[PDB]
């Protein structure tokens, strides 16, 4: 895992929690773009955001994403008991000789 | 709608090999290329290999290059990935995405269900 | 800068660069092309 | 021989927009930067734009920010400077000059004809 | 017109007159260069000096300028007929955002 | 698992040429450029040439240019390396190395055996 | 041989050495990277240290290396019998026409 | 080893073009860029020209701009020296050199034999 | 020209002789490499040192050079009747549109 | 003269099929591409398909593909649009046009006449 | 609509108009080409600009455009009581996977 | 010997059809393929139309397609050009060419006496 | 007429002219060939050039030419008086859907 | 001929020699097969090696072949007594109208 992500959040309902993934010079501080999957716990990954900032027909106004430098945020207003979920950030890596490569992957807790 | 289902998943033995497929349906097969994306229990996910459109162009992962190989048949719109001498670290659970690309990276927009392939004794 | 030299620089190695990636990039574009 | 042939002016009413060029033969266009420059009627000179060899980097007279647009095609040897809402203090006579750096400075060592353009009412 | 110049110099034909520039702290004392241009009534400006001593091929001998501090001066030795333009010195500001500043312009007149 | 193996040594009287050649398997081999190095026998390693992954770019060190020949044939997973003119000092033990690249520099992560390439009279 | 090695180093069993490879402003004080290479006396070369700091899987966590200014160095700790090889490094010259360029090479022995 | 071949000389009279070739041998032409450059009998050197290794950035003296023209076939190992409007000043003997580069300053490591144009009424 | 050098410097053989490259503050007072050439009567210039101090494997140790401030300068050991030649030395100019310029020329004469 | 006519249309339930065609006359119909592009009542132009000249390549927009077909007839000169579970905001007038590239994109010259496909309850 | 129009645009008849069509870094600043359409009221679209510049045989010379950087223009010299129109421009976006692009469309009123 | 032999020309009044053709010895017909060049009095050249060598692919010039229809005759070495609905602008001296292919373009290797068609009324 | 040609080019017997054929980068600039053919007053045109520098039998050694970048250039060296012809470039444009496309044609006259 | 081949190559017995045999991007360059024949002085010629690797049943193991690029190369090991004779190169010329094209012809002595 060359992006690096907190292994879990949290959060009350109602409210806002960012999830950061930090990389580096050579996968997002390169310019190459960061794109964010969700991933319910039964089901498999889904596509959420893609271009730094831009998200599908599905994704509500909720999820909302950017970057600058080496890092990049996922930032989720209005916490909802659906987003009980694994976030994961994937970018591409200059130095290695993959399409893709993953973070960690973070858990987001509601605190119902 | 976009649909990506797989099968070929089970249980075997380490040392020998084993073939998964994923078949495609709502979309052109052959505009695309294809991912193979794996997920070890209660880990996170690591990108396996791509094929071209054509099929020209093969990308593996630096733990399963050698071993696996990815090809395409575009005449039942149909996707492979032929999985040699499997080691107790190849058990997850294998994804087929659908390659996008966007500006300078690329993504998968549709993915599939999953399956599981064990490898124990 | 405004008073930057607004011409092209002479004096610059005219030669091919040896000192780059030989191996293929898997950071392209794998779909067919509409265009 | 350096030879720069403008054209594009004319008289125009205020408000609205008027297209200038510089034409260039005699040198290799991609290798230098181009200016334009301006005189009123009984006036001096008044620097107006610089634009550099591969048209990033783009600089212009305060006056004149926001409203005038340089531009340059390598491939046709044509220098554009884009006017967009004329003003009366914009008429003057419009040369464009070749740039030339010698320590800490520039310098223009060869100039076009020059053309006129009238704002008025 | 950062750069100021006399309005207008004359002297008798074959002497010597001289075309001052002054300046200040932020253009010609501090370290930059000084050009000059001559224009004739129905021409556009063509190169006299620059380097504030070189002169290109078609400059004759007569044209010879320099600089000190803060302020620069071109020399004109031997007036003749077709010497009558309009002298510019040109320079660069530090305190504006333009590559060129010129000066107000004097024109030379020859009392022949 | 990558593995290099070259032939074509022996010994040869100096003046006339001689043909290495390293088989691959284990990777896919039209991925990747490759790297000869030679060791002369109680000397330190010297770079000789690189080929491009498709051929496109070579090349040579000042020493061995003119007369070395770099090629290689994606069909078989060959890579040659033609010997002209084969002088006293380049007796010295050859490598095939597979090509990588960190962040600004190149290195060699997959060696050869090597084989003995012998010149004298 | 652009970048200097000292021919040879030596050190007890348990103990810690170092290697040193110095380059100039045009190898390693330019910003290039520097790799580490292992060669037992009948084999191979093989690859112990690449980007100044990463080793790949077999290679253990006695070696490590680093660099700084225009010299690059390799630490080893809790030397065994089977450390005794041939160290090169490696980095990429600009004012020469070759991809590679390599030091002379240090023989490391373990006084058993 | 390397071998620059210059020809295409000869006497031809002012206001006139004539064409020059630099063929060569011994080393990768599409690796290197090239230099022009000239020595009137009885005088010292003079550069004229560069050209890159791909063509693509071409430069001239200040004397020789708009009149002269260097261009490259990649697949011919040959330079050609195109000089359209032949004056007297021009007479000199023409070189074809090597383009080197070691720290900020170029140089030539290998010079051609030579060849003489004159230019006379 | 705008490196001067003197027209022409002689010596008897076996005795050392030194030959001057001066410069300006925009070739070789800007830090700006020389490179020297021999020419002899009957061919083509030959690259005699380059990067101020590096002679090819052709050159002779009796050929030296260095460079200080503005000047630089060839020294000659031991001179020896085939040292008999046309030498140049070349720059680059940062006030003109040349990749090279080159010095006036001294020619070296043996009292032989 | 090139003539494109167009017919097919009419009124259809949504959730059921549709075949729209589209008649040349006046050029060789085998030599050329051709593309379908739809207008929503009171909206702007959006682009649906393109078929290559040998029917070999096909290209479909993203909020038609799964469901449209196009295709044609080189015996006939004719060029048909399969459109199925068709839906509301497939309410548009239909054009058939002409492939046309110039340098780095495409363009058409010639229309058809349009045909309105109306889909209601 | 990944280009932007205005949504209309007027004059009365024998002045000139100007309709924008401004792009972004992946079709207009990528290098594709832009080209213009025409569309009477009651009647299908007519090229009417091809290649940034050319027109074909029955478009009169009033009609020319021209692009610079990420925008193009459509410049309407001589307004008639026949231009009276929708003008919609056309390229290629690199983020998509569609052969053509349009704007939004701009209406264009000729104040009679 | 290559004979390229025309015939078919005359005066007719414009709107209605000519019919030219080109009988062919010297030469394995059906090898080769055959264009059409007109001439109009006191311009230049102007390509007219290509037919393959087994007739299966035409392509013609934007001005004449639709209206002017090329074929051949295996059998009887005969090359034909129907012109319909001729007009003015059609009246030139036609030429029957043999095709030639070099490396990236195609010229006229040998030409015929040709024809003239005049239209007027 | 893509190609442009100029009109007309006139020599002395004995001398060297060119007809040059210049392009754009869609015909000439994007590598395809360019042949020339020479048309007597009163016969059809005659192949002179194939493949930018090769000659068929009949055309004797005076005739040569060659290409360079988006420009072409036939060299005829000692004139006689039958030279007197119209000379044609003809090369194949990406942007038409023509096989040839022909220059303007040049008329030769030797100055007799 | 297309295809160029030495005049004549010679060895002594029981030593190696090389034909080559260089064509251009049309010929060999492009992609097609080369095959050798072999003519003894009175005889006609018999196949040696096609597919530019492989060998008919008659034929020994000393003779061999192979191709890279735009040259190819016939190579013998062992010379012998009766291996004097003419070796002709063979391929396909994408520029004429003929299913073979020949090369010059390479006479082979071994000097006995």
């Amino acid at each position: 895992s060359v992006l690096t992500q907190p292994p879990s959040v949290s959060g009350a309902p109602g409210q806002t929690v960012t999830i950061s993934c930090t990389g580096g010079s050579s996968n997002i501080g390169a310019g190459y773009d960061v794109h964010w999957y969700q991933q319910l716990p039964g089901t498999a990954p889904k596509l959420l955001i893609y271009g730094n900032i831009n998200r599908p027909s599905g994704v509500p106004d909720r999820f909302s994403g950017s970057k600058s430098g080496t890092s990049a945020s996922l930032a989720i207003t209005g916490l909802q008991a659906e987003d009980e979920a694994d976030y994961y950030c994937q970018s591409y890596d200059r130095r290695l000789s993959g399409s893709w490569v993953f973070g960690g992957g973070t858990k987001l807790t509601v605190l119902g | 709608q976009v649909q990506l289902v797989e099968s070929g998943g089970g249980v075997v033995p380490p040392g020998r090999s084993l073939r998964l497929s994923c078949a495609t349906s709502g979309f052109t097969f052959s505009n695309y290329g294809m991912h193979w994306v794996r997920q070890a229990p209660g880990k996170g996910l690591e990108w396996v290999a791509i094929i071209w459109y054509d099929g020209s162009r093969n990308f593996y992962a630096a733990s399963v290059e050698g071993r696996f190989t990815i090809s395409r048949d575009n005449s039942k719109n149909t996707l492979y990935l032929q999985m040699n001498s499997l080691r107790v670290e190849d058990t997850a659970v294998y994804y087929c995405a659908r390659a996008a690309y966007y500006d300078t990276s690329g993504y998968g927009d549709y993915w599939g269900q999953g399956t599981l392939v064990t490898v124990s004794s | 800068d405004p008073n930057a030299n607004p011409n092209v620089d002479p004096n610059a190695n005219p030669n091919v660069d040896p000192n780059a990636n030989p191996n293929v990039d898997p950071n392209a574009n794998p779909n067919a092309n509409p265009n």
